[PDB]
């Protein structure tokens, strides 16, 4: 959307990916898996709840209107009141309202951000041992085990192992 | 003629303040009260209007 990795270059969604919000889809030869990244799901967790928290943190003061009645010989009295009562209404409604808009599209940008940021983890990581398809996937010029794999999604990638292999099989 | 009355009854009130003395004196048409209201329970209520009944 302003990121573009949610509906852009990754298409769609992972109905089968449901151990957190994103992560990945390793296809060797050993199996395949839907496996959700960690570290990027929780502090997407823990600054969405910071948010939120952050939000009914905001609009919580009091005591009442303390509603007050009036004459037929103070009306100008009584609609002052009236004023501002419904002044200070309009007031904290548009507050909460635009909070609400404007909290929304920062929080659909965040999670567009944090998919493309892994995707650009990944991708930096692993270099040119691979192909950037780009669908969001990654195809690799080499054997990558269910070992392999699990060291990627753990930010540990020995691209000079891998490397003379991969650049034969590129050739 | 209100409820059935041409005459009319004028109420006034006051808060009374601790130790002070209050004095009525009149030489008629005082209705005067027998009962005071001492402020047993302050504290930050209201008056809602409704036609409706406690559940
Ligand atoms: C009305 O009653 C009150 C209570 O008895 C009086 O207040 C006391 O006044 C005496 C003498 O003036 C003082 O010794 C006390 O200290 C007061 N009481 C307290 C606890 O403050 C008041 O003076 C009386 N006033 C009238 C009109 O007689």
């Amino acid at each position: 959307g302003l990121f573009g990795a949610i509906a852009g270059f990754i298409e769609g969604g992972w109905q089968g990916m449901v151990d957190g919000w994103y992560g990945y889809h390793h296809s060797n030869d050993q199996g395949s898996g839907y496996a959700a990244d960690k570290e990027s799901t929780q502090k997407a967790f823990d600054g969405i709840t910071n948010k939120v928290n952050s939000v009914i943190e905001k609009m919580n003061t009091q005591f009442e209107a303390v509603g007050k009645e009036f004459s037929n010989l103070e009306r100008r009295l009584e609609n002052l009141n009236k004023k501002m009562e419904d002044g200070f209404l309009d007031v904290w409604t548009y507050n909460a309202e635009l909070l609400v808009l404007m909290e929304n599209e920062r929080t659909l940008d965040f999670h567009d951000s944090n998919v493309k940021n892994l995707y650009d983890k990944v991708r930096m990581q692993l270099r040119d041992n691979v192909k950037e398809l780009g669908n969001g996937c990654f195809e690799f010029y080499h054997k990558c085990d269910d070992e392999c794999m699990n060291s990627v999604k753990n930010g540990t990638y020995d691209y000079p192992k891998y490397e003379e292999e991969s650049k034969l099989n590129r050739n | 003629k209100v409820n059935g009355l041409g005459s009319r009854m004028e109420f006034s009130w006051t808060l009374l303040d601790m130790w002070d003395t209050i004095n009525f004196e009149s030489t008629g048409n005082l209705i005067a009260p027998e009962y005071g209201f001492k402020i047993s329970k302050r504290g930050s209520s209201g008056i809602m209007k409704t036609e409706g009944t406690l559940e």
